[PDB]
């Protein structure tokens, strides 16, 4: 039950510098070490550095040049800062959790708890809105007791978009694909649920796209 | 300066079968008490990542039996002794011992897992994106094994390049199957030009190609 929030900087120009901070709910900092470690394809899992609740920090040495780590036990949120951002910057971030034990050393007994993950992205492109538009059921969408509807996010910048259907109650066959990267520099998305044919025309399905970068949030119907 | 580098880069085991992920690291791990400094984490697929061994040997809170690590010195060895579908994800070795805190490479274990069929579905494009100047017909497939698929797009019976991207969904951690969704994007008059738009399937699963088509255009 113990809950880590990140928020912080999802699109950065480079040279610019990163914020990500995480706020712990559930549990005090103190009796722990905190962690961020960082996701991407060009550096794999990375160990960023770790904080204590007094405020000492250990640092990777190739990220000590430029990464700040801070910590607030009273208002219970570390935050991580990276500054210069470059292309190797970009990737997913998350906040971990340690759990300690002591024996006459420091035992380290894994990050228990991890974060949602924020992505971050490095470019000089402009925060584009997403467009929704309807994938709907027809004789070639249905199969047999099956049919497939979608919503299609077509052109969005940068990478973070949320779908949900019929606010959250259906989750049963929602697939909702990884974007694609165009070549116009904007991402596209497709998020399909397949339902019983029978539930077409008198069941109600809308699909839910949040794009927070943007700050657009739009509800599409899918009719038949 | 640590290196940890784990041996099957990918694993496909079937359900009910051993999987043993192996790591190594340049140093020794080990401490005077005997203990080594590895920790296991597993990254579902979507999820963030989750700790299944640390010290070695010692399982978390809420890792099933069969999860099980051991080694010492510098080689390791994760061991499942009967994979299941919730399994699925990357595998990553973490050493705590020198400060470089670097984890592995990653493992992707996979669920071997009956031969199946694409649910072939087409949709035609929105009113409201033909209003926007743009036309974008989707292909999908839905709940096929293995991975491995081609989906061409035929536009009246002529095959066409480079109009078109794919998505792939990863194994689902309940029936261990793959959903692909391909989008073919062309101008609204070049969508006004042609009649028949069409997606050809080809799958091990399939006797032959499946094709579905619409004819509005």
């Amino acid at each position: 039950q113990v809950q880590l929030q990140q928020w912080g900087t999802g699109l950065l120009k480079p040279s610019e510098t990163l914020s990500l901070t995480c706020a712990v709910y559930g549990v005090s900092l103190r009796g722990y070490y905190w962690t961020w470690i960082r996701q991407s394809p060009k550096k794999g899992l990375e160990w960023i550095g770790e904080i204590d609740e007094i405020g000492r920090t250990k640092y990777s040495q190739s990220l000590r040049s430029r990464a700040t780590l801070s910590i607030d036990t009273s208002k219970k949120q570390f935050s991580l800062r990276l500054t210069s951002v470059t292309a190797a910057d970009m990737a997913t971030y998350y906040c971990a959790r340690w759990r300690l034990m002591m024996v006459d050393e420091v035992t380290r007994h894994g990050m228990d708890v991890w974060s949602q993950g924020t992505m971050v992205t490095v470019s000089s492109a402009s925060t584009k809105g997403p467009s929704v538009f309807p994938l709907a059921p027809s004789s070639k969408s249905t199969s047999g007791g099956t049919a497939a509807l979608g919503c299609l996010v077509k052109d969005y910048f940068p990478e973070p978009v949320t779908v949900s259907w019929n606010s959250g109650a259906l989750t049963s066959g929602v697939h909702t694909f990884p974007a694609v990267l165009q070549s116009s520099g904007l991402y596209s998305l497709s998020s399909v649920v397949t339902v019983p044919s029978s539930s077409l025309g008198t069941q109600t399905y809308i699909c839910n796209v949040n794009h927070k970068p943007s700050n657009t949030k739009v509800d599409k119907k899918v009719e038949p | 300066d640590i290196v940890m580098t784990q041996s099957p880069l990918s694993l496909s085991v079937a359900p009910g079968e051993a999987a043993s992920i192996s790591c190594r690291s340049t140093q020794s791990l080990l401490n005077r008490n005997g203990d080594n400094y590895l920790e296991w984490y597993l990254r579902r697929p979507g999820r963030s990542p989750q700790l299944l061994i640390y010290l070695g040997s010692e399982r978390a809170l809420g890792v099933p039996d069969r999860f099980s690590g051991s080694g010492s010195g510098r080689d390791f060895t994760l061991k499942i002794s009967r994979v299941e579908a919730q399994d699925v994800g990357t595998y990553y070795c973490l050493q705590t011992r020198q400060g470089a805190f670097t984890f592995g490479q990653g493992t992707k274990l996979e669920i071997k897992r009956t031969v199946a069929a694409p649910s072939v579905f087409i949709f035609p494009p929105s009113d409201s994106q033909l209003k926007s100047g743009t036309a974008s017909v989707v292909c999908l497939l839905n709940n096929f094994y293995p991975r491995e698929a081609k989906v061409q797009w035929k536009v009246d019976n002529a095959l066409q390049s480079g109009n078109s991207q794919e998505s792939v969904t990863e194994q689902d951690s309940k029936d261990s199957t793959y959903s692909l969704s391909s989008t073919l994007t062309l101008s609204k008059a070049d969508y006004e030009k042609h009649k028949v738009y069409a997606c050809e399937v080809t799958h091990q699963g399939l006797s032959s190609p499946v094709t579905k088509s619409f004819n509005r255009g």
